[PDB]
RNA sequence: UCCAAACUAAUUU
RNA sequence: ACGGACCAGAGCGAAAGCAUUUGCCAAGAAUGUUUUCAUUAAUCAAGAACGAAAGUCGGAGGUUCGAAGACGAUCAGAUACCGUCGUAGUUCCGACCAUAAACGAUGCCGACCGGCGAUGCGGCGGCGUUAUUGACCCGCCGGGCAGCUUCCGGGAAACCAAAGUCU
RNA sequence: CAUUGGAGGGCAAGUCUGGUGCCAGCAGCCGCGGUAAUUCCAGCUCCAAUAGCGUAUAUUAAAGUUGCUGCAGUUAAAAAGCU
């Protein structure tokens, strides 16, 4: 069954995105998923999203703008130390000019190169670039 | 490798086709491989169908036909030439020759 | 085994093309005029582009040939080609249309057009081959 | 793109696909890049202006370039809205 | 095209769709031409909507009237129901006609003699004449189709939904196409009609010629 | 006594494009070897990389021809590869020039971190794919070299490269794949979207376009 | 596939270990068995006495008499 | 739908 | 003993497998639902039920066919192919046995990703035909068995809408 | 008084000369030798690293050929008969 919300989450918003489409439904909305996006579209790779509300976990559409790559999840969500967030970086990112690894840390769901200025690890959620 | 999509036969929901016997060699063919070939056969021979009717105590007497269905295993059916080989394109065809 | 091969046949079509106002239905008299316009090395060879150009000739006569330009045939089949009727196909003033045609103009507003007197739709559905 | 200093240090820029924002590059022969005639309000004759879209191969190899360049062209008003 | 009232449709045009018959489509539909339809009949005939196939026929004249050299634009008919419209349609736009066989290679050989570079083609049917526009996407080249409910429109960029089935409707698709790039251009004006009588582009049958030269 | 037959090499000819850079936006089919003569030429350095025997069964022995394996490119950002097979050696090293011309392709450099001074390494990680063959380009830094089995080292370098890790996969021990698959990676240098490139496209005009009058009274 | 989750190191490390056996150079180095086998006995020389000079005929296609002793 | 088996150790392209 | 033709790239079953009529017994999928419970789930070492054919052990029965066996041919030979007989077996009832090219040579649960025409079951809607709620017709929805088509992508390729979403 | 290994290919370096004639031998691997040996035995040359250099064996990288990162399992080795 269905054991992991944001894995469905971004391989549906992946698949779209090669196919060239413009908007894309994601099911359940959990709030996970919102703090996801807000950092993707923070760092404008996603248009504004519409979230709707059905008195369960809700649907989100989402405008894409063409500049997604690859957003990826990882399973399971490895506790991350400051130290080791360098050997992420190469393994996940294409370069060290753009690219993005989203941590969950205690201050929130917060991409690497925030997670540097604030000094603090935490779980790896994914990454896009 | 595979030959053809499906192996042969017509077979896809089941597991089991109940088998029939070759006509010419009486060989345990499953019912969905085995070549079919309906024969309306007229009893006449047409070439004798002037003397029949003409010897006929009868003036309008339509003759009858001869409704034998025949299955084939596929070493009679080539040998036999009711089928043969293909080109690897023209065997995913699959209407039948005219007529 | 009287087939004749191409450098008879691609020789042929070129001379009429380029001689056509002078060639008729006798093969010796293209025997003497296909020497005079060519140069042709042997004299076995002439007598088979003679013998095909004459036999191109009727087939000339009654229609056209497939690869040969014929002037007079050309040009004239230019009035199929340059041809318009006094009237025209479609001023018809009286279109039978269907309902749906009907009323889709009142979507594309001509609902005010003039007459396009409507048809009764069949009402069978019967509009696909048995299979 | 471009250095520290500011220098654009490229061989060039690439152009991108008006209907999927990706990029044409540098073998992409079924790529086009068509121009939709301008005309002026009044009398519908080319006034010597004219709208550039361009459409990677791959959106075209999908059949979608047909809509796309019109969506693009409705964006412009040079399609009727009441299309 | 732009919600101008002088490129608008002119209800005397709307006549000829109607006795040709190009509202008319076929009983089967392509799920990319789903946006130019109105509704199906009773008799699986699906109906064209008229204003969007004049605001497609609009589009792609703006995009002939686009070619500085009016020679770079070529079209193509190999169906032989469009073949004396599209010679005639070249006669009036000075276009480069290529009416019967499309010999491959004709736009990617680059050594043999009928080897010419178009910026824009202009065809028949997408079904048959596939081959071009197979080639067109080899070398950079748009181009703009007549299409019907059953055409798959894969390197068509410009669509007209038309019924490109029948004679009449054929022809005067692209004997409204002619007209408008004309306009466009301002060669001819749009305050009085065109002198051409659009039956000169209709493909008559061989048959159909012999019946009327003892008529005429 | 080089006289062109396509539109292209008319406008070439007569110094109207300047560099293979206003080709490259449009995507243009080079189908003629001196367009590139005519822009890079003198900087090109050829190498062949291997001439393999192929063999075709007849029934009466074998019908041998050969093959052949071209790089060429200048060190400064532009590689092509050609592949032709003929019967004589030389016969098939000259034929696989012009085809190694016909494929010069751009390559964009990048930089690994702290951008100062000119571009000397692949943009990101970029992955080519031919065969069995897998070839991937990491961006290394500075001084580190072209870290790489020697055959797509001749085309890292031909490329102006200067720094790549290269992780390969698949049987490198056919060569034709191998360079292919290294041909194939820095050739979508250009087709990934960085965040550098998201800068709308001003559309310049078509080469075809813009010379319409120059090119009617001379090419026609 | 592969289980992946955050506790299945004991599932990994023991399906590892299982399957280390599989191949020879791993094989041959843990049983022992290999290790009885040789007449070095894990060792890279050995003196001996020389019992006797043995002619070797060499394997096909080459067709020489290789000098041995036992 | 009559029978129908075998093939230098003596090597060099 | 066996259930032809009807009988299909049709159905049902966890798979093996399943076809004369009628009755009885218990099961079950799918659909329908503005019912109920409220995470009860997914996959699974150990363990467990089922598992063609042949074979085994008891009873019953033995028509056909038929390992082994006996002959007649063919053959250089022919303890084989072909023919004529014919044991065990094939049939049923009660136990065992636990393997098959037990194959889609493709684990299961879940998500997303092109079209199109059909088919089977259930539901819903719609001109008209036909019978005294069915039969046809035109679609829509959902599960199912499949097909065609595609430069989605993949692959060593054959090919696969999954073997795609994998440097 | 500078050795140790080589010179068909992998792999840097000879179609040199003389002997041997599937012999003696070489050769990690593919291979060479049955009378013109680019491979043996020698001379000449040449190469490599150099006061060091071959050889045997354990072992690490190469090995994404043990795969956590990172392998495969339709037909190449392989998904248990089914639950
Ligand atoms: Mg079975
Ligand atoms: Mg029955
Ligand atoms: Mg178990
Ligand atoms: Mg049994
Ligand atoms: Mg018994
Ligand atoms: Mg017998
Ligand atoms: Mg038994
Ligand atoms: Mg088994
Ligand atoms: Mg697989
Ligand atoms: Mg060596
Ligand atoms: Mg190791
Ligand atoms: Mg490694
Ligand atoms: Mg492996
Ligand atoms: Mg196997
Ligand atoms: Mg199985
Ligand atoms: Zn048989």
């Amino acid at each position: 069954v269905r054991m992991n919300v944001l894995a469905d989450a971004l391989k549906s918003i992946n698949n779209a995105e090669k196919r060239g489409k413009r908007q894309v439904l994601i099911r359940p909305c959990s709030k996970v998923i919102v703090r996801f996006l807000t950092v993707m579209m923070k760092h404008g790779y996603i248009g504004e999203f519409e979230i709707i509300d059905d008195h369960r976990a809700g649907k989100i559409v989402v405008n894409l703008t063409g500049r997604l790559n690859k957003c990826g999840v990882i399973s399971p969500r490895f506790d991350v130390q400051l130290k080791d967030l360098e050997k992420w970086q190469n393994n996940l990112l294409p370069s060290r000019q753009f690219g993005f690894i989203v941590l969950t840390t205690s201050a929130g769901i917060m991409d690497h190169e925030e997670a540097r200025r604030k000094h603090t690890g935490g779980k790896i959620l994914g990454f896009f670039f | 490798t595979k030959k053809r999509r499906n192996n042969g036969r017509a077979k896809k929901g089941r597991g089991h086709v109940q088998p029939i016997r070759c006509t010419n060699c009486a060989r345990c063919v499953p019912k969905d491989k085995a070549i079919k070939k309906f024969v309306i056969r007229n009893i006449v021979e047409a070439a004798a169908v002037r003397d029949i009717s003409e010897a006929s105590v009868f003036d309008a007497y339509v003759l009858p036909k001869l409704y034998v269905k025949l299955h084939y295993c596929v070493s009679c059916a080539i040998h036999s030439k009711v089928v043969r080989n293909r080109s690897r394109e023209a065997r995913k065809d699959r209407t039948p020759p005219p007529r | 085994g009287r087939v004749r091969t191409k450098t008879v046949k691609k020789a042929a079509r070129v001379i009429i093309e380029k001689y056509y106002t002078r060639l008729g239905n006798d093969f010796h008299t293209n025997k003497r005029v296909c020497e005079e316009i060519a140069i042709i090395p042997s004299k076995k060879l002439r007598n088979k582009i003679a013998g095909y150009v004459t036999h191109l000739m009727k087939r000339i006569q009654r229609g056209p040939v497939r690869g040969i330009s014929i002037k007079l045939q050309e040009e004239e089949r230019e009035r199929r080609d340059n041809y318009v009727p006094e009237v025209s196909a479609l001023d018809q003033e009286i279109i039978e249309v269907d309902p749906d045609t009907k009323e889709m103009l009142k979507l594309l507003d001509f609902g005010s057009l003039s007459n396009l007197q409507v048809t009764q739709p069949t009402v069978g559905m019967n509009f696909k081959t048995p299979r | 793109m471009q250095n520290d200093a500011g220098e654009f240090v490229d061989l060039y820029v690439p152009r991108k696909c008006s209907a999927s924002n990706r990029i044409i590059g540098a073998k992409d022969h079924a790529s086009i890049q068509m121009n939709v005639a301008e005309v002026d309000k009044v009398t519908g004759r080319f006034n010597g202006q004219f709208k550039t879209y361009a459409i990677c191969g791959a959106i075209r190899r999908m059949g979608e370039s047909d809509d796309s360049i019109l969506r693009l062209a409705k964006a412009d008003g040079i399609v009727s809205k009441n299309f | 095209s732009g919600a101008l009232d002088v490129l608008q449709m002119k209800e005397e045009d709307v006549l000829k769709f109607l006795a040709a018959g190009t509202h008319l489509g076929g009983t089967n539909l392509d799920f990319q031409m789903e946006q130019y339809i109105y509704k199906r009949k009773s008799d699986g005939i699906y109906i064209i909507n008229l204003k969007r196939t004049w605001e497609k026929l609009l589009l792609a004249a703006r995009a002939i009237v686009a070619i500085e050299n009016p020679a770079d634009v070529s079209v193509i008919s190999s169906r032989n129901t469009g073949q004396r419209a599209v010679l005639k349609f070249a006669a009036a736009t000075g276009a480069t006609p290529i009416a019967g066989r499309f010999t491959p290679g004709t736009f990617t050989n680059q050594i043999q003699a009928a080897f010419r570079e178009p910026r824009l083609l202009v065809v028949t049917d997408p079904r048959a004449d596939h081959q071009p526009l197979t080639e067109a996407s080899y070398v950079n080249l748009p181009t703009i189709a007549l299409c019907n409910t059953d055409s798959p429109l894969r390197y068509v960029d410009i669509a007209i939904p038309c019924n490109n089935k029948g004679a009449h409707s054929v022809g005067l698709m692209w004997w409204m196409l002619a007209r408008e790039v004309l306009r466009m251009r301002g060669t001819i004006s749009r305050e009085h009609p065109w002198e051409v009588m659009p039956d000169l582009y209709f493909y008559r049958d061989p048959e159909e010629i012999e019946k009327e030269e003892q008529a005429a | 006594e080089w006289m062109p037959v396509t539109k292209l090499g008319r406008l070439v000819k007569d110094m109207k494009i300047k560099s293979l850079e206003e080709i490259y936006l449009f995507s243009l089919p080079i189908k003629e070897s001196e367009i590139i003569d005519f822009f890079l030429g003198a900087s090109l350095k050829d190498e062949v990389l291997k001439i393999m025997p192929v063999q075709k069964q007849t029934r009466a022995g074998q019908r041998t021809r050969f093959k052949a394996f071209v790089a060429i490119g200048d060190y400064n950002g532009h590689v092509g590869l050609g592949v032709k097979c003929s019967k004589e050696v030389a016969t098939a090293i000259r034929g696989a020039i012009i085809l190694a011309k016909l494929s010069i392709v751009p390559v964009r450099r990048g930089y690994w971190g702290n951008k100062i001074g000119k571009p000397h390494t692949v943009p990101c990680k970029v992955t080519g794919r031919c065969g069995s063959v897998l070839v991937r380009l990491i961006p290394a830094p500075r001084g580190t070299g072209i870290v790489s089995a020697p055959v797509p080292k001749k085309l890292l370098m031909m490329a102006g490269i200067d720094d790549c890790y290269t992780s390969a996969r698949g049987c490198t021990a056919t060569l034709g794949n191998f360079a292919k698959a290294t041909f194939d990676a820095i050739s979508k240098t250009y087709s990934y979207l960085t965040p550098d490139l998201w800068k709308e496209t001003v559309f310049t005009k078509s080469p075809y376009q813009e010379f319409t009058d120059h090119l009617v009274k001379t090419h026609t | 596939g592969k289980c992946r989750g955050l506790r299945t190191a004991r599932k990994l490390r023991s399906h590892r270990r299982d399957q280390k056996w599989h191949d020879k150079q791993y094989k041959k180095a843990h049983l022992g068995t290999a290790l009885k086998a040789n007449p070095f006995g894990g060792a890279s020389h050995a003196k001996g006495i020389v019992l006797e000079k043995v002619g070797v005929e060499a394997k096909q296609p080459n067709s020489a008499i290789r000098k041995c002793v036992r």
